Formats: structure tokens, C-alpha cells, sequence
């Protein structure tokens, strides 16, 4: 009686060993595991966890030995660093003490020579660009025109030179510091893509969007070097 | 005809940046060694940390 | 370090990590389920 | 058959009584190691209880599956009383049989060999799970609130019981996975050796059963021989044979030898201290990178930086400094450059011999792609992946496309490589260190013109190496004096550190020690530097620039660990120095000779 | 299972090739009454999902009316009940469970 | 402990296997051709125990060959059900078998029709004794086996039924398919295709022998002492265990034949078929990597996996004739220098990882990028194939072509004379008779340096080496050390040719004079 009873959520999540430390012979092993009720969706794939779990065995339909069973793991509790790469997950809600402080930081009115004090440790010189980058983190005015035609806040900016002189430097600390910063290339990287790329699913055949830099980077800075080799 | 880009380029560069800023100097004397004693006071004994 | 996973300790509650590749789809699972007999008209309830 | 009583007693008496040399009862040796290490296994030698009585090595050899009945009971009733209670943390104990004196051709097993024992040969491939499966079996019961006690299970076949303690019943029996206890199995592929395969046939394979936590004890591409019993493996599955009841062999092992890890000790690691001490080991050690070859010291020490690094270090949560020196090897083809990176996937530690493309276990590409057992997806990690710690090697650095040649740049460039395929996103440590190796474009040199003209690659890929290595021709009356009698030695034939000593002395340093400097005096650097740099730009076309000042001090430290140092010493400076301005001097055109004399003011 | 959202008692009855009494038949086709079946698979709207990950769809089965109404690619937003049916794996022999799907109104 | 093996062989007469006809089903035959995979030796059931599920009664005698299952008769009558059994694992006999796949001679083809594939068993001593890749003879069993996959075609099947008469009141009607593939069982094999050492003997005694040889190593061949030397030295081997550290060395020759066509060039790789027996030969266009590296057969047929005997996998041990070598791709050349890096080939699919064996030679034939010989290049820009590949070949010959009057005449007299039915225009002074049983005598020897030869080989590499200062006049390569590696193993091969176990170097003079002759000149 379908109309009168309760069902839950549960979910397969497959486990492998990192590529990072595993046999120069042979591919990596994984493992089977499932977990139940509020801990599914917890977890987004190429995530690094820790699990703690049920080693456990079951049976299956192969098609292996003469008489064998497989090994599965039932999550009963699941923990990770704190958030893998840049996702667009992201936190409003600061705390009190935050905004007491941010509005005290505010009443300095050494601020900006401040933070252009703040935003390189290393570099020397290049004020005239430290500057600017500070001006880029903070967007500007978005514009909703009543046409829809809205204008962009962001802004834009290129550094140009010979090399050294921290034209690709200064983008790896932007990295650091910006809100869902990603940085990539010219010809985008090794199994990503500078621009959306879609393709189908292959299993369902469904089209979706795979991924690329101005898609993860949605609502911040893209760091892009070798920008002549697109 | 050449490979990679095109002076077309010289559009995207001038049009729709809207900084663009050029940072080269040259080899002055004492700017290798401003950098460069601050560039030793990184790698090790920290005192910029 | 799943390298070191073993047939000891099987059902022991074990610590390990990696990398999650994939994330499969919401099956669903019963936890009440109320059934009836087809002939003899007549409920019972389960619990999972 | 009540006889084992016999065999048993006989070699229990055995076990304790063998004295063979010293008078020493060895066995104890082995059984009180077997113990408070846990062992599951014994060792056996063949000879010993054969010397003593032969038909037990015949009974053995005919019939050892019975045979090891009695065995791991006697070994166990010993065991027990020389470690009480020893039975309740280990239920059995395996032996290793050993020293079996019929080694086979993995061609020649027949029809006779099976149910016997028997030594084979072959390459390790293949391996697959780990996988446990039965041996202690309990079922529950539906029709009754009880269990079925302890069943043991035979390796070949399954089992079936019908009788119930409560009752006797038809409803079904399952097994009880709060219980049942699970040995360790797993699936190898036994190859026979390509060196020993007479012309023309094609080397016979076998399926192997490794159990008993031998599981992962080798890695495949290793040639392994196997004490173990051949049988065929009737399990079902198998009247769809069609025409002749034709069946599928495999051997059982019993014991498994790499012969035919590696780490530094207490009673190791203080030698390499007073060695390290001892009277400047880096050219010595410069002589023990190459024995194959008299060669030249210019690559060696660039090669030996390499695989000593330097030291990671952080501005306060950022700022990364490469920690990895990088090297490029180039000349013309005919010089050495393939043969001394391949010293290296020897000496080296995680270390990896990568090639674009095809014949390659690693294609510089970082990926998710099919497997296709189950077809299963995972991950394969580029070269600069699976060496994140340690040294990439890249032959022929050139012959490469897009792709792999976007890759090792952002590997380079940041240490990081992307995923963003198959709806996994991921950034992978890279930080490894490369050895490349690259041909001139038309292999003469043309020293008549600069590195980035006479090779293809332009400046910025080519700037991410610190250290350029070159080599030109050699005609004069010094290469045949010398190059040809090392050669023809060699064929002939048919001071430095021990090579193991070399290898087992980087891993030991790199685990440790991380050279400071402190700068009491080190700003000499930037006069030496604001002396070199501005006097390349007057005379010579390309610029050095704090990129090469960058090297100089992570150059310098590898000589600190090399020498073992706690900090950069005033000259470490001087051995790197003279190896930067040899990688920018001979990197330019024949027109910079007057930069050897204006550099041979400090050298 | 498709025809009320209670689970009625099935009734697997017997296309009547034969009479009662034991007489030959034949069918009268059209006038017999037909419906259109039809299923259609969504997925989540590209631009509200929390791009790179996989796309996730159920499958939504229109009665007679509605089947003219949709093609592919096409924005549509759909309403019905989710319901859970069959009985896989508790009852007949094994794991994966219950068909999940929406009946569209 | 007791099995026999009969054999009946010498058989008058041999049948081309397209003149199997089902007339001879279940009779002795004759039969030859090429095997093109073997397999994996298995046991076969012979005599096994059957034991009763219901009573630990047991039976040995058997019925093995097909319906291996069910014995009609239980020691005592009485069973619940007494007609089926088990079998038991443990007591029984077995016997060695093999499968393995033997193909049509390639001579005896009919027009158009494919070379025809059959299946042919093996049981007891005789298995082992098939080699891939060459010829054979058999004698044994025609042979039928059901085969499934005729369903589909033409023509009534024939189906058996249990009849229904004379039985009453008692698929379940009883009935069957017999539809049958004509395999074949042999019980005799042989590799078909004294004074002996009088002879031997005889010719290395004498003086001349390695000149009777250069001209007798392609008798047809007009000219072209060069090539034949090549070819000559190309059958003769050098120690490839060379070294102290335990990795192998390349000992065996690689050779290339260049020039523009019409050339008689492609005629030595006809003739290196015809008479080398460890050979092949491809049009090299006409090709795949998976047909020159081995493939494998997918775990099929129930056994386990089966390595397919790729056609640069066999010519083990000796020459591969790779006519028009340019015309292959990228792929498959590249396939052939990682197998060139090492001797060693590797092989992956479906997980199933294989390394081979391999050590070969391989006899090129190439055509410039225009066909003709531009005398003013170097031989890279002319020839086209990128370094690594044209690396690892010991010798390159170049042949040029134009008018000289006083040999067209005897060129053109010895095309015409040679139509005259099998004249003896290319007698040599001696024939394959002892030429090829000579080799192997040749190849056994096993011969080494001398004090005196390595000291003044390293003199001549000098001097060779000397000869690009001042160079691009007659030079139109690089010189490097693997031209003394090429210089060395030649070395062994006129040690070899000579049947001398410890070399002289005015014999290595001669090898040196072939490496000079190799060099060609460009324009100033
Ligand atoms: N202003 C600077 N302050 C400190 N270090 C610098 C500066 N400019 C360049 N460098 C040095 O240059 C290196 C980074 O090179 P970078 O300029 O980022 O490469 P690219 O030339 O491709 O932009 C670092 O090792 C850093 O020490
Ligand atoms: N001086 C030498 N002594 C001994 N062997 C040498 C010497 N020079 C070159 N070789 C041999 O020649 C080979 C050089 O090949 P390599 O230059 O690496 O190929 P590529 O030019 O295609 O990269 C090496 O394997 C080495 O064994
Ligand atoms: N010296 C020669 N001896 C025998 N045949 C020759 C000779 N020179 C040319 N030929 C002729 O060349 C033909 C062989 O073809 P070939 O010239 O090898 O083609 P390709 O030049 O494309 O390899 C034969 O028909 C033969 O008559
Ligand atoms: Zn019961
Ligand atoms: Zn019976």
C-alpha cells in the first residue's frame, strides 16, 4: 500500500585511492560505498574525505572466483577538508563581530594604503597595478537596466612585459585571496576547458555542460596567463 | 600568415581591457639590488613574514 | 590506506580515504511500508 | 587415514630436533619470530627434511594438499606451547614451503603435474582485488531463532547443509556476516619471461591463486618464482564447454620470492654522518651518477641537483617556492641522453619513465577514462601525478603535441594540475621534478646561433628550466683516445660511493634536512648578480634575470644537502654559481665567448 | 498501475480469445476504446544548477491530453505526484529499489 | 598406468584441404599447410570417476568423447533415480590437449577465393610439436564437430526426435539439432619445408668461399656486390648479451635498399622469402600494427586469452622483407621502433597485459619522396622518414641509374637470356644445397675480438670519424658511435662467414671499406 507508507533517501558513492600515491604498475583500486538518509548530498565528487564506515561483504551477480564475495562499505559518518578547490558554495551569514570589526577597518582612512601595504608581501614596486587589482576584488556598479541591457561591474585588466616581473606571479596570490577565484591558460589546461564545453553524458546520452573556467568561476576573478595563445 | 594569433589581436587588447599596463624597466643598478636584497630577506630568515 | 585493507577486521568499523569519483542517483528505500493480502483482505505494517 | 598420526609425530620430532649447524635448534628462532611479529607463516626448506626423511618430500611433492593437514596443526600444537593463548589471536599457521628443487619452464607443465607440488617461473602481470572470501561459514536460520555453528571451507567448492539444530527444516539457511571469518584472495597472471622463450613460440600464461595475507607482497613487471600446487579447476560453469570436456588449470601458492622497502636504519644512517662529513663527497658523488660512460660532470651535476631538490618554503600561507630543480638535456642525437635518465628510474625513488604517446604505461596527461572490467571509471593521473614528490623523466621533449605539452607547462608553472572532466573537478598535486631530454632541430648544433633558435621550443617554456645542459661534438684526439675504449670495454668485458649507498643517501637527506641560509653576508649574491645581469644585456642579446637568481640559491642548498649542512656555506654559493653561468654562457651564440673571460673573473 | 493514485488490487485479467460458453471470437477494433500512453524525461534547468556537476532526471508519464505538449529541449515545468511503485526486491527474487516517478496532471 | 598414442604417417598422397569432402568423414587423411595460431595445452577428460549423489557408489569406465556425463548403470540397481551422477575431480585420468588453427598454402590458393582456415586438435606426445608460422604435414582423423552458428543459412536442418510408437499413456517431445562444423584430429606432425660435414668442411677450407658467397647470395641479381655482402651478413648474427650489467644488447643488423625504381631491389626480398626460412614478407602498405605486432584473441571459445602470431613477432631469429617501408604510417613504424628501443614488444588491451620476446632484422626497401634519386640531398631530406627510424640501421645502399652502354647491353642480354626456359644465365658456384646448412654451422660458431683488432678499431673509427672535417664532399651523413656499434657487429658477422672464432683486422678492413662505401656525395 504504496499511499501509506515511508521511504528514505540513499545513495553509491565510489571511493578510489589518490593517483597521487599509488603503483607505477597498474591502475588504482576502489571501493563500493553507500550511505543513508541526511548524509547523501553531503558530498560532491573529486572532494578528498575522510570516511569512517562498516567494512562489509555482499555478493555479487559477476559477469571472479569459485566462491568469493565483494567488499562494500556502509558510511555511518563522513568528514572532508574543509572545502575542495574553489565551489560556489559560499558563506553570507558573518558574524556580529565581524561587522564591528569590517566597520572599524572601514574608519581607518589609511585603508586603500593599506591594503595595497597588504595585497603582496614579496613583489617590489608595481604600485600602479597592486592599485588596480585592489580596485578589481570589489566589482562595481552592476546595473540592471529596465531593457535588460544591464552593464558589467567587473572590470577588466591586462599586464604586459618580458618575463619575471611577476606578471603571472600576481595572479597565483589573487588565487588566494578572491572568492571563487580559478586560475587556467591560454588553451585552457590538461582536462579542462577555458570557455563552457558540453558534451553528452556517457551513460543516458544526456547533453550538460562539462565545465570551464568562466563557468566554475561564476561570481569572481578568472586568472588567466599566456592570454596571446588562445 | 603566421601561426597562433593575428594583429586582429591588437583589437581585443586595446578595445575591451580596461587597464592595460606595460612594465618593463632596465636593469638599473640599484633597483636588481633593492629587489634582489629583498628577494634574499624572502627565502630564508623570514623577515618579511 | 585502502592498500592496507584486509580480511581482518571485516565489519569492523574502519578509517580511510580518497578521492569520490561518482555519486550515482537517489534510490529509494523503504523505512514503513503497510501491506494487505489480496485474498485475505487483511494489514499487517513493517519496519525497516 | 589414521597414518598422519605417524607423519605428524614423526615431524614434530623433526621440527624440534633439527640441529644442523652450531648445534643450533634454528626452528626456534623461527617459531619465537613467528610469534611476536604475528606471523602467519613458517619457512621450510626442502632439503632439511628431506636429508632427514626422504618420503616425506615424496608425499609432499605427490600429495601435499593432504599432506598440509598435518603441517599447520603440529606447527600450531609447538606454536601453542611456547606461546599460550596463542590460538586465540591466530587460528592457523600457513607454511612456506621452500627451496623445491623442480623448477618448470612455465611451457612444460602437463598432464602428471597436477595435484603436485611444484617451483615455476614467470612474470607478475595482472594483479587483481585483494578480495576476501570464505573460511569459517555459519548460517542463520529463518524457521528457528539459531544459527548453524562453525563450517570450514575447502578452497575448490562450496558447501550445503540441510540439518538445523532446533529442528530440522526446509526454509532457507544464509550466512551469518556477524561471524564468518574471511581468508585473503587474489587473482594474478603468470607470464612466462621473454629471455628465456625459445625462437618463435609465444610464452604459455597461467592463472595463479596467491592467499594467506600474501596478497600484495609484488608488483607487477617483475620476474617471481612461486612454490605451489597445480590443479585443474573444476567450479561450475562449465557444460557450456562445447565439444571436448576441456578444462581450465591453475596453480595454488603456497609461497611467493621477488629474488628472482628499500629504506635508511640506526645501524645505516650514522655512516652516511661521518661519510657525510668526509672530504668533499659531491665530486665523488659526480662520479658515481654514470658508471656506463666516462661522459662528462657538466649534465652529472645538473642530474644530481635534480634528485636532492631543493627546500619548499611560504611567505606566511603563500608565496611557493619551487622547491624541484629542473633540467633540460640537449645535443646531437648521437651523444648520451636517453641512457643516463633511465640511471635514473633506477636510482631514483618514485620515479617515472615517461614518453609521449604510445608505448607508454603513462602519457603526460592527467584523465578520466574507461577500465574495462565492470567497466569500471577512475582516474589515471598523469606522470607528474603518480611522481608528485619525486622526478618526472621526458625523452624526447620535443615529439609532443598540445595537450601533453600544456600539461607539463602547467606543472611547471604551478605545481597543480586541473581536472574538470567527466563531472569530476579536481586540482591534483604536481610538484614533481623533471629531467627532460631534447634533440636540435637537425641534430648538428649549429653553434652559429642561440638555443631558442636552434631548438623549436621558444623562450618561456624553455625559461622554466633553470638549467640548460648541452653537449656539441667532440673530434679531437681526447674522444677516441677515451670514448671508444669505454665502449669496446664494454663489449670486451663481454673512488666513488657505492651505488646502493648513493641511492639509500638522498632518500635519507630529502626525509630530514632543509638547509637555511642565513644572511649574515649572503647579499654578495646581489653584487655578484647586479655585476652578471647588467653585463649580459650590453654584450649579449637575451637578459638573466631574478629567475636564474632564484635557481642559484635552490642550487646551492642541494650542494647543503648533498653535503648535508645545516645551512648554505659561503661557497655552496660557488659550486652553483659556476654551474648557472655554464647553462647561460653556453646557451648563446659562439659570439658570447667574451663572456667566458668576463665570467672567468669569479670562477 | 497508472489509472488510480491508490494502489487498487491488481487484476491481471485474461484477453478473451474465447467465450464462455466455449465459442469462437473476433475483435471489434475501434469499438474498443484506445488512450495515448507517453513518457518524458526531465532534467535540471542548466543555468540554476550548481555547474560541473552531473545532470539528474526522473521520468513523468502523460495521460491522453497532455502528450501534444512537450518536445524536447523546451523549459517546462510539470506537476503530478511522485509516486513510488512496484515492489522490487522484497517481493519476487534479487540491489537497487522502488520505480520512482511522477504521474503528470 | 597405461595410455597409448598410435600414429600412421608417410601417407601416399597429400590433400589440399579444399578438397575436404564429407565422403571422407571419419577416415585417415592426408593434409598440410600453415599454422596460424596454437593454444594453451589443456587436459581432456579421457577416464574419470562418477560418483552417485545418493550412494557413495562410484564409477571408473567411461564414455568420454562427447555425452561424457551419464553412465547408464549404478552398481546396485536401486536409486531413487538411478540414471544421473556426479563426476569427481580426483580420480580420474587426463590426457595433454591442444588446439591449433591451421590455414590453405598460400601457393595453392583458387583464383579469388580467401585463404581458407580450418581447426585441427592435438592429443598426447604429439601435442607441442606444432610452431607457428611455417609449414606442416598431418595425418589423422577427419574429424566433425557441432557447430551452433549455421543457423540462418539455406536449406533444411536436419533435427532428430525420440519416436512415439509402441509407448503410451506415460521441448518436452524429444528433439534435437545435429548441426556440424569439419574440424580435423592429427595424430602425426612434422615442419616439412653424414656426408654432410664432408662438405662442410671442405668449403671452409678453402680460400675463396666468402667471394663465392657474395656472388651466390642473390645468383640473379646483376651486380650489386654491395647489397648482396649486406643481405649475406644480414643472415649472420652478433652476441647480443654483451654486457656486464644484465641488459641486452641490440647484436642483430638492420638494413635498408634504396634507389630509384626499376631497380631490382625488391627482388632480393623475394628471393630472401624463398630461401631464408625464419622470413615473411609484407607490402608494408598493405599493413596494421596489429598485424605486424601480435594481436589477441578476447578470452573466446570458453578457454582463457590466445596471443595471435603477428608477422613481426615470428621472423624471430632472423628478416622481415618490408617492401615500400615509406608507405607506412606514423602508427605502425613507430610500433616497430619502440620495438627497436628494445628488443622486447608490449602489448595491452582488455587489461590482459603481455611483454614479448622479440629480436629480429629487418631488410627495408624505401623509394624517395619523388621516386628519384636527388644526388645533391642528404639522405634524411631525400628518404623521408624521421630520425629515430632512420636511426638503427646499421647500412644504408643507394643505387643511381642512367646510361652506361658497355653493361645495358649486358644488362639487356642477361634479362632476354634469362627467358630461356630454367637456363642456367644465373648458375651460381654453389647452390642452396649447403648454403643454408653452411649458415647454421656459421651461426653456432659464436666468435670474438682480439687485442690487436680493438686497438687498431679504435684507430679506424678515428679515421672514419676525421673524414667530416672538411666534410659535405662524399659525405652526406652524420658520424656517431653508433656507427662503430654497426662497425662491431659486422665484425662477428665475416667472423662468422669466415668460420673464424677470433678475429683478424684485416677482415674488419673489408667491413670498414662497406661503411665508407655506404657514404655518398652532395654539391659543395
Ligand atoms: N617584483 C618581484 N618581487 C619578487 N620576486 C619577483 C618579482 N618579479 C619576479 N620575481 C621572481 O620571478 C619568479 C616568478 O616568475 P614570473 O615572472 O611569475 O614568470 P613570468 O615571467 O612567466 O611571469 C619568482 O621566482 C620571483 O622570485
Ligand atoms: N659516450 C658514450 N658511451 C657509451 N654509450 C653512448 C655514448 N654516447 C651515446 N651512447 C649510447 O647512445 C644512446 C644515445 O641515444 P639518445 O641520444 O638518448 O637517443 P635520442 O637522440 O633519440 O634521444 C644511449 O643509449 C647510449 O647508450
Ligand atoms: N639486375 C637485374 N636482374 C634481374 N632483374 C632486373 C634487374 N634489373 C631490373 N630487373 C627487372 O626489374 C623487375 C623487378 O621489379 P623492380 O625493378 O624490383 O621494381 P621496383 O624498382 O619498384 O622495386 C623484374 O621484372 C626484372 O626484369
Ligand atoms: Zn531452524
Ligand atoms: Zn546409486
Amino acid at each position: 500500500i504504496h499511499e501509506s507508507s515511508k521511504f528514505i533517501d540513499q545513495q553509491f558513492l565510489k571511493l578510489q585511492e589518490i593517483p597521487e600515491l599509488v603503483p607505477v604498475g597498474e591502475m588504482p583500486r576502489n571501493l563500493t560505498m553507500t550511505c543513508d538518509r541526511y548524509l547523501t548530498n553531503k558530498v560532491i565528487p573529486g572532494t578528498r574525505v575522510t570516511i569512517v564506515g562498516i567494512y562489509s561483504i555482499y555478493n555479487s551477480k559477476n559477469g571472479s572466483g569459485v566462491a568469493i564475495r565483494t567488499p562494500y562499505i556502509k558510511i555511518l559518518g563522513i568528514q572532508s577538508d574543509v572545502e575542495t578547490s574553489s565551489i560556489w558554495n559560499s558563506v553570507t551569514m558573518f558574524t556580529e563581530e565581524e561587522e564591528e570589526e569590517f566597520l572599524q577597518l572601514s574608519r581607518n582612512p589609511k585603508l586603500y594604503e593599506i591594503l595595497t601595504n597588504s595585497i603582496a608581501p614579496s613583489i617590489f614596486g608595481n604600485e600602479d597595478i597592486k592599485k588596480a587589482i585592489v580596485c578589481l576584488l570589489m566589482g562595481g556598479s552592476k546595473k540592471i537596466l529596465p531593457d535588460g541591457m544591464r552593464l558589467r561591474g567587473d572590470i577588466n585588466v591586462l599586464l604586459l612585459g618580458d618575463p619575471g616581473t611577476a606578471k603571472s606571479q600576481l595572479l597565483k596570490f589573487v588565487e588566494k585571496v578572491s572568492p571563487i577565484a580559478v586560475y587556467t591558460s591560454g588553451k585552457g589546461s590538461s582536462a579542462a576547458g577555458l570557455t563552457a564545453s558540453v558534451q553528452r553524458d556517457p551513460m543516458t546520452r544526456e547533453f550538460y555542460l562539462e565545465g570551464g573556467a568562466m563557468v566554475l568561476a561564476d561570481g569572481g576573478v578568472v586568472c588567466i596567463d599566456e592570454f596571446d595563445k588562445m | 600568415k603566421s601561426p597562433g594569433d593575428n594583429i586582429d589581436f591588437q583589437t581585443t587588447i586595446l578595445s575591451r581591457f580596461d587597464m592595460i599596463f606595460i612594465v618593463k624597466d632596465d636593469h638599473n643598478e640599484e633597483r636588481d639590488i633593492s629587489i634582489a636584497n629583498h628577494v634574499i630577506n624572502i627565502h630564508t630568515g623570514n623577515a618579511n613574514a | 590506506p585502502l592498500r592496507d585493507l584486509d580480511s581482518e577486521h571485516v565489519s569492523k568499523i574502519v578509517r580511510l580515504s580518497g578521492i569520490i569519483i561518482s555519486t550515482s542517483v537517489l534510490s529509494s528505500r523503504a523505512t514503513y511500508l503497510s501491506i494487505m493480502c489480496r485474498n485475505c483482505r487483511h494489514t499487517t505494517s513493517i519496519t525497516i | 587415514p589414521n597414518v598422519s598420526r605417524t607423519i605428524a609425530r614423526e615431524l614434530k620430532s623433526f621440527l624440534l630436533e633439527y640441529t644442523d649447524e652450531t648445534g643450533r635448534s634454528v626452528y626456534g628462532a623461527r617459531i619465537r619470530t613467528l610469534g611476536e611479529m604475528n606471523s602467519e607463516s613458517l619457512e621450510v626448506n626442502y632439503r632439511h627434511l628431506a636429508e632427514s626423511k626422504a618420503i616425506l618430500a615424496l608425499f609432499l611433492a605427490k600429495c601435499p594438499e593432504e599432506m598440509l593437514k598435518i603441517f599447520d596443526l603440529v606447527a600450531m600444537e609447538a606454536t601453542e606451547l611456547h606461546y599460550p593463548d596463542y590460538a586465540r589471536i591466530h587460528s592457523e599457521i600457513h607454511v612456506r614451503i621452500s627451496d623445491f628443487p623442480t623448477i618448470y619452464s612455465l611451457r612444460e607443465l602437463r598432464e602428471s603435474n597436477l595435484s603436485s607440488l611444484v617451483r615455476v617461473t614467470g612474470v607478475v602481470t595482472r594483479r587483481t582485488g585483494v578480495f576476501p572470501q570464505l573460511k569459517y561459514v555459519k548460517f542463520n536460520c529463518l524457521k528457528c531463532g539459531s544459527i548453524l555453528g562453525p563450517f570450514f571451507q575447502d578452497s575448490n567448492e562450496e558447501i550445503r547443509i540441510s540439518f538445523c539444530t532446533n529442528c530440522k527444516s526446509k526454509g532457507p539457511f544464509r550466512v551469518n556476516g556477524e561471524k564468518t571469518v574471511y581468508r585473503n584472495y587474489q587473482r594474478v597472471t603468470l607470464q612466462e619471461a621473454p629471455g628465456t622463450v625459445p625462437p618463435g613460440r609465444l610464452p604459455r600464461h597461467r592463472e595463479v591463486i596467491l592467499l594467506a595475507d600474501l596478497v600484495d607482497v609484488s608488483k607487477p613487471g617483475e620476474e617471481v618464482e612461486v612454490t605451489g600446487i597445480y590443479k585443474n579447476n573444476y567450479d561450475g560453469n562449465l557444460n557450456a564447454k562445447n565439444g571436448f570436456p576441456v578444462f581450465a588449470t591453475i596453480i595454488e601458492a603456497n609461497s611467493i620470492k621477488r629474488r628472482e622497502v628499500f629504506s635508511w636504519t640506526e645501524e645505516e644512517e650514522r655512516e652516511f654522518r661521518k661519510i657525510s662529513r668526509d672530504r668533499g663527497i659531491i665530486d665523488k658523488i659526480i662520479s658515481s651518477m654514470a658508471p656506463s660512460i666516462y661522459g662528462h660532470r657538466d649534465i652529472k651535476t645538473a642530474v644530481a641537483c635534480s634528485l636532492f631538490g631543493g627546500v619548499p618554503k611560504n611567505v606566511n600561507g603563500k608565496h611557493s617556492i619551487r622547491g624541484d630543480i629542473n633540467v633540460l638535456l640537449l645535443g646531437d642525437p648521437g651523444t648520451a641522453k636517453s641512457q643516463i635518465l633511465k640511471y635514473v628510474e633506477k636510482t631514483a625513488h618514485r620515479a617515472v619513465f615517461a614518453t609521449g604517446q604510445g608505448a607508454s604505461a603513462v602519457g603526460l596527461t592527467a584523465s578520466v577514462r574507461k577500465d574495462p572490467i565492470t567497466k569500471e571509471w577512475t582516474l589515471e593521473g598523469g606522470a607528474l601525478v603518480l611522481a608528485d614528490k619525486g622526478v618526472c623523466l621526458i625523452d624526447e621533449f620535443d615529439k609532443m603535441n598540445d595537450q601533453d605539452r600544456t600539461s607539463i607547462h602547467e606543472a611547471m608553472e604551478q605545481q597543480s594540475i586541473s581536472i574538470s572532466k567527466a563531472g569530476i573537478v579536481t586540482t591534483l598535486q604536481a610538484r614533481c621534478s623533471i629531467i627532460a631530454a631534447a634533440n636540435p632541430n637537425g641534430g648538428r648544433y649549429n653553434s652559429t646561433l642561440p638555443l631558442a633558435q636552434n631548438v623549436s621550443l621558444t623562450e618561456p617554456i624553455l625559461s622554466r628550466f633553470d638549467i640548460l645542459c648541452v653537449v656539441r661534438d667532440l673530434v679531437d684526439e681526447e674522444a677516441d683516445e677515451r670514448l671508444a675504449t669505454f665502449v669496446v670495454d664494454s663489449h670486451v668485458r663481454s673512488s666513488p660511493i657505492p651505488q646502493e649507498l648513493l641511492m639509500k643517501y638522498i632518500h635519507y637527506a630529502r626525509t630530514k634536512i632543509y638547509p637555511k641560509l642565513h644572511q649574515m653576508d649572503m647579499d654578495k649574491v646581489s653584487r655578484v648578480y647586479a655585476d652578471l645581469r647588467r653585463e649580459s644585456i650590453s654584450t649579449g642579446s637575451f637578459p638573466i634575470t631574478v629567475r636564474h637568481l632564484e635557481s642559484i640559491l635552490r642550487i646551492a642548498e642541494s650542494f647543503a644537502k648533498m653535503r648535508l649542512s645545516e645551512f648554505v656555506s659561503s661557497y655552496d654559493l660557488d659550486r652553483a654559481i659556476k654551474v648557472v653561468v655554464d647553462s647561460f654562457v653556453d646557451a648563446q651564440k659562439v659570439s658570447v665567448r667574451r663572456q667566458l673571460r668576463r665570467s672567468f673573473a669569479i670562477y | 498501475a497508472t489509472t488510480t493514485l491508490t494502489t487498487r488490487i491488481p487484476t491481471p485479467a485474461i484477453y478473451p480469445t474465447e467465450d464462455t460458453e466455449g465459442n469462437k471470437l473476433t475483435t471489434e477494433y475501434g469499438y474498443s476504446t484506445f488512450i495515448d500512453h507517453q513518457r518524458i524525461t526531465v532534467q535540471e534547468m542548466p543555468e540554476m544548477a550548481p555547474a560541473g556537476q552531473l545532470p539528474r532526471s526522473i521520468d513523468v508519464i502523460l495521460d491522453d491530453d497532455l502528450v501534444d505538449k512537450t518536445k524536447p529541449g523546451d523549459r517546462v515545468n510539470v506537476v503530478g505526484v511522485f509516486k513510488s511503485l512496484g515492489a522490487g526486491g522484497m517481493n519476487q527474487s534479487n540491489l537497487i529499489g522502488f520505480k520512482t516517478l511522477i504521474l503528470g496532471n | 598406468e597405461r595410455v597409448f598414442q598410435i600414429s600412421f604417417f608417410n601417407l601416399p598422397t597429400v590433400h589440399r584441404i579444399r578438397d575436404i569432402r564429407s565422403e571422407k568423414i571419419g577416415s585417415l587423411l592426408s593434409i598440410s599447410g600453415t599454422v596460424t595460431r596454437t593454444s594453451e595445452v589443456r587436459p581432456e577428460l579421457y577416464k574419470a570417476s562418477f560418483t552417485c549423489d545418493m550412494c557413495r557408489a562410484i564409477v571408473d569406465n567411461v564414455e568420454q568423447s562427447f555425452k561424457y556425463t551419464e553412465p547408464t548403470f549404478c552398481p546396485n540397481p536401486s536409486c531413487e533415480n538411478r540414471a544421473f551422477w556426479t563426476l569427481n575431480v580426483t580420480r580420474s585420468r587426463f590426457l595433454d590437449w591442444q588446439k591449433v588453427r591451421i590455414q590453405e598454402n598460400a601457393n595453392e590458393i583458387p583464383t579469388g577465393s580467401m585463404p581458407r582456415t580450418l581447426d585441427v586438435i592435438l592429443r598426447g606426445d604429439s601435442v607441442e610439436r606444432a610452431k607457428p608460422g611455417d609449414r606442416c604435414k598431418f595425418t589423422g582423423v577427419e574429424i566433425v564437430v557441432p557447430d551452433v552458428t549455421q543457423l540462418g543459412l539455406p536449406g533444411v536442418k536436419p533435427s532428430s526426435t525420440l519416436d512415439t510408437r509402441g509407448i503410451s499413456k506415460t521441448r518436452s517431445l524429444g528433439v534435437r539439432d545435429l548441426t556440424y562444423k569439419i574440424s580435423f584430429l592429427a595424430c602425426h606432425v612434422i615442419s616439412i619445408g653424414s656426408d654432410e660435414i664432408n662438405e662442410l668442411k671442405e668449403m671452409v677450407k678453402d680460400e675463396h668461399i666468402y667471394d663465392k658467397l657474395v656472388r651466390s647470395i642473390a645468383p640473379a641479381v646483376f651486380g650489386h656486390e654491395a647489397v648482396k655482402k649486406g643481405i649475406l651478413l644480414q643472415m649472420l648474427g652478433g652476441v647480443h648479451k654483451s654486457t656486464v650489467e644484465g641488459i641486452k644488447l641490440r647484436g642483430d643488423i638492420n638494413i635498408c635498399v634504396v634507389g630509384d625504381p626499376s631497380t631490382s631491389k625488391s627482388q632480393f626480398l623475394k628471393y630472401v622469402v624463398g630461401f631464408a626460412p625464419r622470413s615473411v614478407y609484407t607490402s608494408g602498405k598493405a599493413s596494421s600494427a596489429a598485424g605486424l605486432t601480435a594481436a589477441v584473441v578476447r578470452d573466446e571459445e570458453g578457454g582463457d586469452y590466445t596471443i595471435e602470431a603477428g608477422a613481426l613477432m615470428l621472423a624471430d631469429n632472423g628478416i622481415c622483407c618490408i617492401d615500400e617501408f615509406d608507405k607506412m604510417d606514423i602508427s605502425d613504424q613507430v610500433a616497430i621502433h619502440e620495438a627497436m628501443e628494445q628488443q622486447t614488444i608490449s602489448i595491452a588491451k582488455a587489461g590482459i597485459h603481455a611483454t614479448l620476446n622479440a629480436r629480429t632484422s629487418i631488410l627495408a626497401a624505401a623509394n624517395p619522396v619523388g621516386g628519384r634519386y636527388n644526388r645533391k640531398l642528404s639522405l634524411r631530406g631525400n628518404l623521408n622518414m624521421t630520425a629515430p627510424i632512420m636511426s638503427r640501421f646499421d647500412l644504408f645502399f643507394v643505387i643511381l641509374d642512367d646510361c652506361n652502354e658497355k653493361i645495358d647491353t649486358e644488362l639487356a642480354s642477361h634479362i632476354v637470356d634469362l627467358h630461356m626456359k630454367r637456363d642456367e644465365a644465373i648458375e651460381p658456384p654453389f647452390s642452396a644445397e649447403q648454403l643454408r646448412r653452411y649458415i647454421k654451422y656459421a651461426r653456432t660458431f659464436k666468435p670474438i675480438l682480439t687485442k690487436e683488432a680493438r686497438s687498431y678499431l679504435v684507430e679506424k673509427y678515428k679515421e672514419l670519424r676525421k673524414d667530416d672535417a672538411q666534410g659535405f664532399s662524399r659525405s652526406s651523413y652524420r658520424i656517431t658511435v653508433r656507427q662503430l656499434e654497426s662497425m662491431i657487429r659486422l665484425s662477428e658477422a665475416i667472423a662468422r662467414a669466415n668460420c673464424v672464432d677470433e678475429i683478424t683486422p684485416s677482415f674488419i678492413a673489408e667491413a670498414y671499406d662497406l661503411l665508407r662505401q655506404s657514404i655518398i656525395r652532395v654539391d659543395v
